[PDB]
């Protein structure tokens, strides 16, 4: 089985965990409990293609940046997440982009925006500006809700599809 | 609550010397407030709120370490960090009944 | 002068900071790095902190929903809180840090230490049940070292947490030492320990295998303060009771720190702060055309 190194970004708060723990142990944390790095492993089929996720889930706290560096230089993929209702975390993925492209040395780093919180009614940030973003990076984009697990599969799913064509 | 009596509370003054109230008679009590789950590790804490008014006149946190002066019968005092504070109570019944609860109080702190 | 546009720091009748807090939420998120700074910087000199610091603090946990969530973000008051620890609690932490990571680095750190406790992470020629043993060593000595620095802690760190302990406890009573220890461990303590020579308590980075070690020690650090158990990585259950045994001599040191002398503003240019925000601190509510009289005198560099 080909390992997948997937790594979670985005600002403190978004949903890095929630979305990562609905995808190893399939149930919403209600809890806030800011981490500092963890990591997780699961086995799945994707296009017909039985696979190992390695996934690293970081620290949106910015006293933690002195991290990035290192998960930025053994990643694969990163699964760049913001919240909808939060302006700052959505261009907060820029500052994430920039030092990604400046570790890896490359423009063409596999990625995919992620806007969580779906499940909220008061929208901040709609579907047209991440979109036009997405676009504007030439990566996909994705609605998920870690509280009703929706979007939360095709977000890792699409990740890993973004490393299988970046190895071709 | 561990215990629960009716007693005036006292305090040191050094120029004054002795002990004297800290001004009406009060209802103090002590009891635990659990960390996380009720049934688990817990602060426990002396309070009494004067009858008077039913506000705060000593509020002191429990230690492994603390010194419980039982100096005669109807009078106990101890040591907290920098003040000293201490009771009278109504009844030597009533001062073996408080000093019960703070015995088994300290030997649930972990 | 026009020293009097530092009269930032006026404070209203029965209250406090009209124009901190109304500057507060008219800056860019991006400046609040630099926003926290000059307030903290100003009023300190001023010795108007602690009232600087009881305005932010009260605001943060008002509007917080869970005292779960206070301080654990990236919030304006979260960022002056962040700043008193790194100004004040620097100088502490780097000689209480650095023999400790002196000797694991030096001393240590030959017979293969190896903290990799990851059992899909760890190398065949590795026992996890011994790097167990090497992990618990070092967060012992580590955590010993933080509880026994009572005597030495800064008292202008001491009473930033006293402040936070009291503003916290006039709406969560029960337990409102949780949140000083947590949130100092969270973002002074623990970003230190990850990251030694960035926080500039070390010369060089420590090796890999110790800074392998110091994250995952970090991780049981913040559980201990946090009197929270590992429930996520299956990996750190086995810590579980070495954590468990430690919740309360966190506390004692957390009590500790929260019952019961600096320079002035380098070449402060406050102007630019307060130019580029002159639209919006007017519209949001008195006082503003006193400034607003003040720079018509003085021009916007
Ligand atoms: N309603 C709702 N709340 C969510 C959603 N995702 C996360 N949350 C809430 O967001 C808060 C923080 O979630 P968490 O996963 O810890 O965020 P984080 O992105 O990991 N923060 P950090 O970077 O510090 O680790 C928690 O209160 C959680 O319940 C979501 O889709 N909907
Ligand atoms: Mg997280
Ligand atoms: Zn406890």
């Amino acid at each position: 089985m080909t390992e997948y190194k997937l790594v979670v970004v985005g600002a403190g708060g978004v949903g890095k965990s929630a979305l990562t723990i609905q995808l190893i142990q399939n149930h919403f944390v209600d809890e806030y409990d800011p981490t500092i790095e963890d990591s997780y492993r699961k086995q799945v089929v994707i296009d017909g293609e039985t696979c190992l996720l390695d996934i690293l889930d970081t620290a949106g706290l910015e006293e933690y940046s002195a991290m990035r560096d290192q998960y930025m230089r053994t990643g694969e993929g990163f699964l760049c997440v913001f919240a909808i209702n939060n302006t700052k975390s959505f261009e907060d993925i820029h500052h994430y982009r920039e030092q990604i492209k400046r570790v890896k040395d490359s423009e063409d780093v596999p990625m995919v925006l992620v806007g969580n919180k779906c499940d909220l009614p008061s929208r901040t940030v709609d579907t047209k500006q991440a979109q036009d973003l997405a676009r504007s990076y030439g990566i996909p984009f994705i609605e998920t809700s870690a509280k009703t697990r929706q979007g939360v599969d095709d977000a890792f799913y699409t990740l890993v599809r973004e490393i299988r064509k970046h190895k071709e | 609550s561990y215990a629960r009596v009716r007693a005036v509370v006292m305090t040191r003054d050094d120029s004054s010397g002795g002990w004297l109230p800290l001004s009406g008679l009060s209802s103090v009590t002590v009891f635990k407030v659990p960390h996380q789950e009720e049934n688990g590790c817990a602060d426990f804490f002396i309070r009494g709120e004067r009858l008077r008014d039913k506000m705060v006149v000593l509020e002191c946190m429990l230690k492994k370490d603390l010194i419980y002066n039982k100096v005669t019968p109807t009078f106990h005092h101890w040591k907290i960090d920098d003040k000293k504070f201490g009771l009278t109570f109504q009844s030597p019944a009533d001062a073996r009944a408080f000093d019960r609860g703070i015995r088994r109080a300290i030997e649930d702190i972990s | 002068f026009e020293r009097l546009v530092e009269l930032v720091t006026m404070m209203g009748d029965q209250g406090e900071l009209p124009i901190a807090m109304a500057l507060a939420n008219v800056v860019p998120c991006s400046q609040w790095d630099e926003l926290a700074r000059v307030l903290v910087t100003l009023f300190d000199s001023r010795h108007l902190l602690y009232q600087l610091l009881w305005n932010m603090f009260s605001k943060e946990v008002e509007l917080a929903d869970s005292m779960q969530t206070l301080f654990r973000g990236n919030s304006l008051a979260s960022k002056i809180m962040t700043f008193c620890f790194k100004v004040y609690g620097a100088t502490y932490l780097q000689k209480l840090l650095d023999p400790l990571l002196r000797i694991v680095i030096t001393s240590s750190d030959w017979q293969h230490v190896s903290f990799e406790v990851d059992p899909t992470r760890l190398e065949p020629s590795e026992s996890l049940e011994e790097n167990q043993r090497n992990l618990l060593q070092m967060t012992e000595k580590f955590f010993h070292a933080i509880i026994s620095s009572s005597s030495e802690f800064p008292p202008q760190l001491r009473s930033v947490c006293h402040c936070l302990y009291q503003v916290v406890s006039q709406r969560f009573p029960q337990n409102s030492i949780g949140a000083v220890g947590s949130a100092m461990f969270l973002r002074f303590i623990n970003p230190a320990i990850v990251s030694p020579y960035e926080a500039g308590i070390l010369d060089k980075k420590p090796p890999p295998r110790i800074e392998r070690g110091l994250k995952l020690m970090s991780k049981i650090l913040q559980s201990i303060a946090n009197h929270v158990l590992f429930t996520k990585e299956e990996h750190m259950r086995p810590f579980n009771d070495f954590v468990k045994s430690n919740f309360d001599a966190a506390r004692r040191f957390f009590l500790d720190i929260a019952s019961d002398f600096i320079s002035d503003g380098n070449v402060l240019a406050l102007h630019r702060l307060l130019w580029n925000n002159q639209e919006k601190i007017g519209q949001y509510l008195r006082p503003f055309d006193k400034m607003a009289t003040l720079l018509a005198y003085l021009g916007p560099p």
